[PDB]
């Protein structure tokens, strides 16, 4: 606690960082680790959306016979 | 499978009769060796026959289900065992629309065996892909919370039975329509956004007169958009309500007449509201109507959310029986994860008959995987989330914390392990902009270094 | 009203009756009424019965 | 034996007249919440006019 | 006076189906005429007023 | 009248009756095997049954 308020003044003069883990004992820990501890998890959610999702194969819809069998 | 299967259901004769001889007993041959596990007895009804798994409600006592037993081991045991000709198949699996059908007898399986085979993915990768999916939850202050808890479980499986890479909404309406934050939706983590979703569903309490048409308005229209993401192709709604009031065809003809949106409406529970104006609904706009009385919900769900949806598939679609590669999951019995390709196969004149696949161990896919001239890692992203890197362990994932009430307990994993390749490892925007240059796939032995700090076991290097 | 009210038990449910640590049960087709209270508790009916507690 | 009916036959009518009205109160009432969450066979519980009058 | 009250009855029997609290569907309309009720039973009572009052 | 609603109820209840586990089954032939039981009502407490026919 001190500890890491000099600690705390050691960042002023290291590395502070996130990383989230999704594995370990099912729970998605976030791990600190400097360049204490792990806990335990939380947030994504997100409101900015990123990494281009693809396909562009297949998708087969159009038809020429969709029977009106319905139910029943 | 398929050039064979085909032509066996076409000669198949489906007589009933039969009592006598099918299949029958149970054969028990012990063995043990590679790819894990002691061969030795399978039959709830290497080499030594086969192995023939039933869903545990299903009974092996049936017209349907011995018809089917026949033809389909009749000729399908010799030439998957001509495949067995050239080792080594890990594990061939036939899955029809009850019945698996795995080759060589490991044997199955006081747990209860809730597993079936129309929910397990690979299966459902193996008709009809993609899916724009909107869900409308009919929240209206009308259903009990009864249904709504019926519902809420409903949701909450269905979108797991919903497939890992398709977008999906939740339009809550009633005197207004209202969405579950997030308003793009989604490519889906599965782990994480699923789960936004889901324990977003998990509280959804009734409150409110039915607008109907409005929930539709933004029904077609979030549906509609056009604004990044979405990934096009067939566009569909999924109602769960107690029953409507009225037709919407004016809505209707407003947005479509192309008919590429579908309706799929389920009534569930019982209370007494007319199926009318619903039933009139999907088949309105093609689309299958179909209810969830109580908890049979596992089977019905998958019984035509995917087969409805196979109609085009069945029609043009025979050229399209590439094979459709699954992203990875840990096996039903204990291997490890493994990859599973699928292909569908064909009836003669009908609605399609079932999905074949085989099983790839990761592990083998690792034996092609050289690992010595070299000391630090490989990794292979697939064409959306995941690698099989050797960046990560076996476990699924999960989503983020709740230790179970204690006090309530005296339904147990569900794969696949989706993962980002962003986050299998340490982001920097610079890779990002590779991985994001991959995913589309077009660069090819593009490749340059990325200065960077990297995580080891508990603190980072660079 | 003592009794009624409250309850102990464990395991299957064959919890002794009228000879300390007992209590009323529900009706049910095998009744053990999770709680927990160790393996299920066993006993109430002023609510799970409803109302036709003494108190 | 049937004569008689003649005669209690409008207290009949009051009877199915106070069977009505406690119906419909009763429908507005219990019914007129109806909703019970778990877990079945809740049987009769007023969730329409003649379910109450069976009730 | 006395059909209109048979009104009641019916729409009133009709009002009940159904409920589960918001919602509503045909009785929607019906919610009016009990307005309507109101002020024909109403139009009696200032009848009422012309009739003996306190007697 | 214990005759006359016995010929009424047999000569249009007696194909009837001849129940399942639960309504999923619906005909008494169809009918075979196991069957789940979620107690409570959360889809976390499976128990097996050997359900079905009922008389
Ligand atoms: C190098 C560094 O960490 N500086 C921060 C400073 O910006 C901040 O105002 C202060 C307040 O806690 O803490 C320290
Ligand atoms: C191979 C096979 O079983 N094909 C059957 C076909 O014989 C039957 O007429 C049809 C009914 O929809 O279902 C399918
Ligand atoms: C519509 C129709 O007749 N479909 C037939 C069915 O009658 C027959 O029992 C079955 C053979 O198993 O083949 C199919
Ligand atoms: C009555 C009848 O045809 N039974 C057939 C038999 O002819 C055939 O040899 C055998 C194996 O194909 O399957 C059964
Ligand atoms: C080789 C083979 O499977 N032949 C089948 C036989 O097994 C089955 O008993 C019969 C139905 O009666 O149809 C034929
Ligand atoms: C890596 C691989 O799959 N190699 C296969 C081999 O297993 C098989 O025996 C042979 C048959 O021609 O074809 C090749
Ligand atoms: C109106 C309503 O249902 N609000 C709930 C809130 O109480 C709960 O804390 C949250 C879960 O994170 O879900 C939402
Ligand atoms: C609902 C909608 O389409 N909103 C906007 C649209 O008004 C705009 O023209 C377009 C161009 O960036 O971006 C989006
Ligand atoms: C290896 C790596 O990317 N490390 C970054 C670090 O440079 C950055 O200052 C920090 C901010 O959250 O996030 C982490
Ligand atoms: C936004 C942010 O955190 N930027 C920092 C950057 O200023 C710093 O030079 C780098 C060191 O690796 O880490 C990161
Ligand atoms: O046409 C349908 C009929 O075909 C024949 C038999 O399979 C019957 O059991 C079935 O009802």
């Amino acid at each position: 606690c001190i500890t890491e308020q000099t600690q705390y003044f050691f960042d002023n003069d290291d590395c502070g960082n996130c990383s989230r883990i999704f594995h370990v004992e099912k729970l998605m820990n976030t791990n600190l680790i400097f360049i204490p501890c792990d806990t335990r998890l939380l947030i994504q959610a997100e409101q900015t959306s990123d990494g281009p999702d693809p396909c562009d194969m297949v998708k087969q819809p159009r038809y020429r016979k969709g029977p009106d069998v319905c139910f029943d | 499978l398929a050039l064979e299967a085909e032509k066996v259901q076409a000669a198949h004769q489906w007589r009933e009769d039969f009592a006598s001889n099918e299949v029958v007993y149970y054969n028990a041959k012990d063995d043990l060796d590679p790819e894990k596990n002691d061969s030795e007895p399978g039959s709830q009804r290497s080499y030594q026959h086969a192995a023939v798994h039933i869903p545990t409600d299903i009974y092996e006592g049936s017209t349907i289900v011995l018809n089917e037993l026949n033809w389909t081991s009749a000729l399908d045991d010799v030439f998957k065992k001509n495949r067995e000709e050239d080792p080594s198949l890990l594990w061939q699996v036939f899955g029809s629309a009850t019945g698996l059908a795995r080759y060589y007898p490991a044997s199955p399986w006081n747990k209860i065996d809730l597993y079936d085979v129309r929910r397990r993915p690979w299966y459902i990768q193996g008709a009809a892909s993609p899916k724009d999916m909107l869900i409308l939850v009919d929240v209206s202050g009308s259903v009990s919370g009864l249904t709504l808890k019926l519902i809420r479980t409903s949701v909450s499986e269905m979108l797991e039975t919903l497939s890992d890479d398709d977008f999906v909404n939740v339009a809550s309406f009633n005197s207004n329509a209202q969405d579950v934050s997030c308003f793009q939706h989604l490519v889906q983590a599965n782990v994480r956004n699923k789960k936004v979703l889901k324990d977003a569903v998990n509280n959804i309490t009734a409150k409110g007169i039915t607008d109907y048409k409005k929930g539709f308005s933004f029904a077609f229209e979030q549906l509609l958009n056009y604004n990044v993401s979405r990934a096009n192709c067939n566009k569909i709604i999924m109602l769960f309500t107690d029953g409507g009031e009225e037709r919407a065809q004016e809505i209707f003809a407003k947005y479509n007449k192309d008919k590429k949106v579908r309706v799929f409406t389920f009534s569930v529970g019982q209370h007494n509201y007319d199926r009318g104006p619903i039933q009139w609904m999907a088949c309105e706009n093609k689309g299958y109507y179909y209810e969830i009385p109580s908890i049979g919900a596992i089977r019905i769900n998958t019984q035509e959310y995917l087969d409805v949806l196979g109609r085009p598939m069945v029609l043009a679609g025979d050229k399209a029986k590439q094979v459709q590669w699954t992203n990875v999951y840990l096996d039903a019995l204990e291997l490890g994860l493994v990859i599973t390709g699928t292909l569908p196969v064909f009836n003669i004149t009908g609605q399609f008959e079932n999905k074949t696949n085989l099983k790839n161990q990761l592990i083998l896919g690792v034996m092609g995987v050289d690992v010595s001239l070299e000391d630090i890692k490989r990794l292979t992203p697939r064409f959306t989330l995941c690698p099989n890197g050797y960046y990560f362990a076996i476990d699924p994932n999960g989503y983020v914390l709740l230790h179970p009430n204690l006090q309530p307990k005296p339904p147990k994993s569900q794969e696949p392990v989706t993962l980002d390749f962003l986050d299998a490892e340490l982001e920097n925007d610079i890779k990002v902009e590779i991985r994001n240059k991959m995913i589309d796939g077009e660069s090819g032995e593009k490749t340059f270094r990325t200065l960077v700090k990297s995580q080891d076991e508990r603190y980072i290097d660079k | 009203m003592h009794k009624t009210c409250y309850y102990i038990g464990t395991d299957i449910v064959a919890t002794v009756e009228n000879e300390k640590p007992s209590p009323c049960a529900r009706t049910g087709s095998g009744r053990p009424c999770t709680i927990n209270g160790s393996e299920c508790r066993g006993g109430w009916p002023g609510p799970n019965h409803g109302i036709t507690h003494f108190d | 034996l049937l004569n008689s009916i003649r005669s209690i036959a409008s207290l009949l009518l009051l009877l199915f007249l106070f069977i009505i009205i406690f119906a419909l109160l009763g429908m507005q009432l219990f019914g007129g919440r109806y909703d019970f969450e778990d877990t079945e066979v809740r049987r009769s519980n007023f969730d329409n006019f003649p379910q109450a009058l069976i009730s | 006076i006395l059909l209109t009250i048979f009104a009641n009855c019916v729409a009133l029997a009709v009002y009940l189906p159904m409920p589960e609290d918001d919602n509503n569907s045909l009785n929607l309309g019906l919610e009016k005429l009990e307005y309507f009720f109101l002020t024909v039973f109403s139009i009696e009572a200032a009848m009422k007023i012309i009739a003996y009052g306190f007697l | 009248l214990q005759f006359m609603f016995a010929c009424i109820g047999v000569q249009l209840f007696k194909g009837k009756f001849f129940s399942c586990n639960d309504l999923s089954k619906m005909t008494e032939e169809e009918c075979r095997g196991y069957y789940y039981v979620y107690k409570d009502g959360d889809p976390t407490q499976m128990e097996l049954r050997p359900r079905q026919w009922i008389h």
